């Protein structure tokens, strides 16, 4: 066996003095970070072969009519969608010597948390699109809405921001913060400057922060929901679905060969003929956000919003844009860079040239802008994958 | 990973087990509740023949 | 609250990191393949002979088998006297649960669990007879298992167990084919049935206890968790003398023998084959060898290494085990004496019997309080205030010595006449409460069948 | 008055002052590594083989194991029924409190941490019914703690303790999760120590004095705290024996062999490969080695460290551990005569005795005060002037020789005719206060049967 | 940061924000009683003070070694220093022990 | 007064999503510690006998 | 429940596998030849 191994345990300079009576514990620990897309969000049955979820479709109808005037014909209509779990998993793997020894209860610790970075790899998986199998569908910062909360949490979110939930007919039903939002809380203040969210001699923490209700809405802290430009959300969380196919499986052996290299760059190592003990950790989940268009990004200063738009090679017909509801003129299947950016511009809304950035090729196609930008593929003539979505970047 | 039917080991991706492990039906957890008129909530009923 | 499917996986943690710290008590007990028992002379291609020494298990198998439970005694109302009749003497209703459930056996199995590990665990439940169990289903149903198979998380405060699983290692290998997890209100459990744990099975008792007791070899109360039999003295001395035997064992091949020499004869005089460096003679008795020798030539021989020097400290060494253990000298070494009389035996058992009568206290706290909980459990309601002033009752540890006995209780006795009730003489003889409820019968029908 | 904010936090001072010495008294009877105890003679890299030694625990043992307490007694003057016996009769209930709190079991790990360490705390409370203890909730709830666990400042004058503190110092981590403070109107929980401390709840309780009660080691009139049993000659006589078992192992490792030599001879005349300093030899047991030998060449032997020489000293350090703890010489020595007869055992163990019985006399002073200060908590009011008299009663600590004494007692008693009353020959038979007031039944039964 | 002007605005806003924009905690502050003047003239725009109400009889809620916004004030007579009259934080990053 | 030392975690521990018979990853927890040292403080006062 | 063939195939591979470790003690009791046994100072 190697020592000071950069991949296995050997009595390695983490341990340097194990055995001393003077080692207390660590007074300076932080608390295990849990999943809260687990706690948020509904619970399914799930299992190995997937489920399949059915909805109806159909525009049943009636007609007036007058007496003897016969009667007209109706059909309903309903489909299928599936989800599959995507498994995650981990090894890690020590000296027998350590195994004997379990300096620190290093067994113990290493089992909770690779737990919690299992956990955390879920969550960081359904609130942003991280590292995310392609079994999962969709991710909550992919929902073309934003919202500035930071001059006052009010405005921010309970008349701008449920403003464009209920405009798209989207109900708001949570709202979820990070930590680091407490200060806009604190910060929303009256014109006469005493804060909104506290009683008058301000010796409590503002009712939010309570985990108590905004405008009827119960709201969920958390330590880590935070990333880039964005502090927290707010939607309608029955739209999410999740499942797990049974318990955090742990599996241990010396027996087996472990590869320390790649599959196409292979060094393997038995773990027998060095006496290394491993450990296997397994864990497999299913999730389903049903309309990623039913949340609003909620961000401290207001920012851009990049989109990327794809037309699927279509060589005929105009596609058109719609920007917080407003309609643009049609667009050829070919447009320009140029031609797309000064289409964009001339909506009524007072968009302009200093805000509105556009690269890209003919029908390949990225667009920053200061709204819910959205597009209708109909009027093209040539291609079916014809789309637009969000787009986040380093 | 492995081709679907690799030739030496076997895979739920194989052809040979479609028409098994097929995905359970499930209740519509999405399901819109049902309207309701309103101007029948509102509005005075008579009796009418 | 907790959720129960997070407590499975999060207390199956603390299981698992347990069994790292119980392979190294075994080990002693077992007489396993410890590093620190290879001897050091002995060279590399020679050490795959293991030397072990029987100490921990001879102290261990001792302690374990002269422990026997012989009862249960409750107080009356008013310090009355008990009968086995209707409205029954409840050291009798205890006691057929404790004969029903075979616990003589499991018991005197389990006590061995409980020195080796410092723990064992009592289990009480009412039987589930659609499962088959082949047990009479009207009994609290009440087995001990070990710290091989169960945890159980001990309050700092109260010292009441909060929560505890079984978890059970599959037939093969080690994987987990079932848990059953133990709450204060409740008891439910799982089969890894087919590669995942299935949904549970669940069953209500109630109590304000879990139905767990620990079993557990506290020495001092500063031990609150409860600790080996097998001490490090004892494993010391233990791995010190398994290194001489393979020491002894390594010179008894290589140096016992005197090694053969000589000096000055050139190699080729002899007639040495040159194609292998060996040449051997006819080894038969009386025969002279005779050797040319001219060169000043003599024989010389290293000596044979005196294998005594190293059974002078295999004696000092079962000398000082016997000193910490206090085994009786002769169960560790042949010495100054094999007991002659009553008197020598329990002048020698001394020891042994004292320690026997602390591990007699120490289990009979749990097992006592097991049967409390088996009672409340089984016949609902609360407990009558005598169960709390139960006494365990255990059968005298030393060496049964019959017919020294008999003279003098037959002396005290004196036909009826003498200085004690006739009772007191069959409890001094030490027949146990089942052996005097038969004679009270055979003596009772000895007055009339004349 | 004090503020118990500021109370608390002096409190944990003194006491985790405590802890960081009585390390020294844990690490010989735990038998951990000792810097003194490591033999020097054996090479650094070898000298991990720690070789630990049983002397203090078999002393600590020896007298803790030999300890039990009996029912109290309580004088009466001008005494109706004198005996004690009857429903109504005060030495009876506190024996229900001793029966009902498991004392019996708890007291004896107690008395072993009051030897370790010097002292054990007692202390006293009604219990809480809202904690669903496994208890009859109209008794006291006594315990018994170790001074790892409980400290108490002591009054130099009055020697009554001033107040108390103790801390239930976590799962493992020396994380104070709970602690309970005693003062004497009052006791306090600071309920948790959760990320900080909560606030106290309280219970009030009509004594002037606080609930806690030292049982202490008392050597000599001019200690007032109470010192470990493991006392230091019994210590230095331990740390000398562990040096030279280890001295003596070490040896046995790399010197009981003698070393073969040959001067004279280059080794590649030998044939040594000169690229790895060694060839291999055919060591079958008759094969004689030719060497060429030439310029002079002899073979010579470094002699073999004789192992016995180090026995010669391990009898005197055991021989000492025998005259410095005062144990019976079989309980060391492993060797010298066993007692052959009742006399014999009767000197031999004297010493022992003698020791176990003045500790008897120093601890009874603990629970009799205990069992006072509890009925001023039971039954509130004065005390009634018959209990500063009581006295504990103990079995005596020599080993059972039943057969003699039981000769000897028939002789006395002679059918009623002799020297004796009844009373008496069941006394000096040795039987428990309860195990006679039950023979008080039995009698009448063998009167009444004619 | 200086909560010279307003208190409030000073202690929950812009210092909390110098906090939490590094990720760590606040969960004491501790005040010289020479803090005392700006709590007592920390105002709304109005005029009226933030932390005492109607009548002004009561000692100002922090001056109770009450809590402010959910966290302990701890109070003492010898921590200003120059500039400095006391501080906000994590006070469980702390530790300190006695050798008898 | 031979001071005291505390551990504490530094180990970014992994887990990646993977397929059905992908190559499963490897993972190493890491730690650190820190030593504490106390320090005196004194003076000495001085009286006549009288 | 299986199949009586295929169970007593299962059975008699698992019987006829056990005997590897019960002819390990046998050689004790019977006093059988074991390679440990043999003293090494004696010549082949």
């Amino acid at each position: 066996s190697a020592d000071h191994s950069q991949i296995a345990q050997t009595k390695d300079t983490m341990f340097t003095g194990y055995l001393d009576p003077v080692q207390a514990k660590d007074y300076f620990a932080e608390a295990e970070k849990t999943s809260i897309v687990q706690r948020v969000a509904q619970k399914i049955p799930m299992g190995a072969t997937g489920i399949v979820i059915p909805h109806w479709t159909g525009d049943v109808s009636a007609q007036w009519i007058g007496e003897g005037d016969m009667k007209p014909i109706t059909k309903g209509n309903m489909t299928k969608r599936d989800v599959h779990p995507a498994k995650i998993a981990t090894i890690f793997v020590a000296s027998a010597e350590t195994v004997r020894a379990n300096p620190a209860n290093y067994l113990g610790t290493m089992r909770t948390k690779v737990a919690t970075a299992i956990a955390m790899a879920f969550d960081n998986a359904a609130l942003h699109g991280t590292n995310a199998p392609s079994a999962f569908q969709g991710y909550l910062d992919q929902s073309n809405k934003t919202q500035s909360i930071s001059p006052n949490a009010y405005q921010g979110l309970g008349v701008s921001g449920l403003t464009k939930l209920v405009t798209d007919g989207k109900k708001w039903t949570h709202t979820l913060l990070d930590d680091t939002v407490e200060p806009v809380l604190n910060g929303s203040v009256d014109a006469n400057g005493r804060p909104l969210f506290v009683e008058s001699t301000y010796e409590s923490l503002t009712t939010p922060f309570r985990e108590g209700r905004i405008l009827g809405r119960p709201t969920i802290l958390s330590d880590h929901v935070a990333e880039g430009d964005v502090v927290g959300y707010a939607g309608d969380f029955s739209q999410i679905i999740w499942g797990q196919v049974g318990g955090l499986s742990f599996d241990v052996t010396d027996q087996a060969t472990l590869n320390l290299g790649s599959q196409e760059s292979p060094n393997f190592v038995s773990l027998w003929q060095h006496n290394l003990v491993a450990v296997r950790v397994e864990a497999e989940y299913g999730l389903l956000i049903n309309d990623v268009n039913a949340f609003v990004k909620l961000t401290f200063d207001p920012v851009l919003t990049t989109y990327a738009l794809d037309l699927d090679g279509a060589s005929a017909g105009n596609f058109t844009l719609s920007l917080d509801g407003k309609t643009s003129a049609n667009i050829a299947y070919n447009a320009s860079t140029a031609t797309v950016k000064s289409a964009i511009v001339a909506i009524d809304d007072g968009v302009s040239a200093d805000d509105v950035t556009v690269t890209g090729s003919a029908g390949d196609y990225t667009i920053t802008v200061p709204g819910t930008l959205t597009a209708d593929f109909s009027g093209l003539t040539d291609g079916e994958g014809a789309s637009i979505s969000v787009v986040s970047v380093g | 990973g492995f081709s679907a039917d690799h030739s030496q080991i076997a895979q739920t991706k194989d052809t040979m087990f479609t028409g098994y492990l097929d995905p359970v039906q499930a209740k519509d957890y999405f399901a819109e509740a049902e309207k309701t008129s309103i101007v029948q909530r509102v509005a005075q009923k008579i009796p009418m023949g | 609250s907790i959720d129960p499917e997070k407590l499975r996986d999060q207390l199956l943690d603390a299981f698992e990191n347990k069994q790292n710290e119980l392979k190294s008590s075994k080990a002693y007990y077992d007489a396993e393949r410890r590093p620190d028992a290879i001897g050091l002379a002995v060279p590399l291609d020679m050490r795959k002979y293991l030397a072990h020494v029987g100490y921990p298990r001879t102290y261990v198998d001792a302690i374990a088998e002269r422990q026997e439970l012989e009862g249960f005694r409750i107080p009356s109302a008013n310090g009355e006297e008990p009968e086995s009749g209707g409205e029954n003497d409840p050291a009798s209703e205890l006691w057929d649960w404790w004969q029903a459930n075979n616990l003589d056996i499991e018991a005197t199995l389990g006590h061995t669990d409980a020195l080796i590990y410092g723990t064992a665990y009592i289990t009480i439940s009412m039987p589930d007879p659609e499962v088959d169990f082949d047990v009479d289903p009207e009994v609290p149903l009440i087995r001990v298992e070990p710290p091989t198979a169960l945890y159980a998380e001990v309050d700092p405060r109260t010292r009441k167990v909060l929560y505890a699983i079984r978890a059970i290692y599959g037939a093969d290998g080690n994987e987990i084919v079932s848990a059953t997890l133990y709450l204060p209100d409740t008891t439910m459990t799982w089969l890894r049935a087919e590669g995942e744990w299935e949904a549970p099975t669940s069953t209500p008792h109630g109590l304000e206890m879990v139905p767990v007791i620990p079993i557990s070899n506290r020495t001092r109360l500063s031990d609150l968790y409860g600790t080996s039999e097998i001490s490090p003295e004892l494993r010391s001395v233990t791995d010190a003398a398994a290194q001489i035997l393979m020491n002894m064992q390594g010179t008894a091949n290589l140096m016992a023998i005197p090694q053969r020499l000589i000096f000055g004869a050139k190699p080729e005089e002899l007639g040495i084959n040159a194609e292998t460096g060996q040449r051997m003679f006819d080894a038969y008795m009386a025969r002279i060898l005779a050797f040319e020798g001219g060169e000043g030539a003599h024989a010389e021989q290293f000596s044979a290494a005196e294998l005594r020097n190293f059974v002078d400290a295999l004696d000092a060494l079962d000398r000082k085990a016997a000193s910490y253990s206090g085994l009786p000298p002769q169960y560790l070494s042949s010495s100054s004496d094999n007991p002659a009389s009553a008197e020598a035996i329990k002048a020698a058992e001394s020891r042994l019997v004292k320690k026997v009568e602390r591990k007699n206290k120490i289990f009979g706290g749990a097992w006592e309080q097991a049967m409390r909980l088996a009672y409340k459990m089984v016949k609902g309601g609360d407990i009558p205030t005598e169960y709390y002033r139960m006494e365990t009752v255990w059968r005298d540890p030393s060496t049964p010595t019959y017919a020294a006995k008999a003279d003098a209780a037959a002396k005290l006795f004196a036909n009826g006449a003498g200085l004690i009730p006739r009772e007191r003489g069959w409890v001094d003889m030490g027949y146990t409460i089942v052996e005097r409820e038969q004679m009270r019968q055979w003596l009772e029908q000895d007055q009339k069948q004349g």
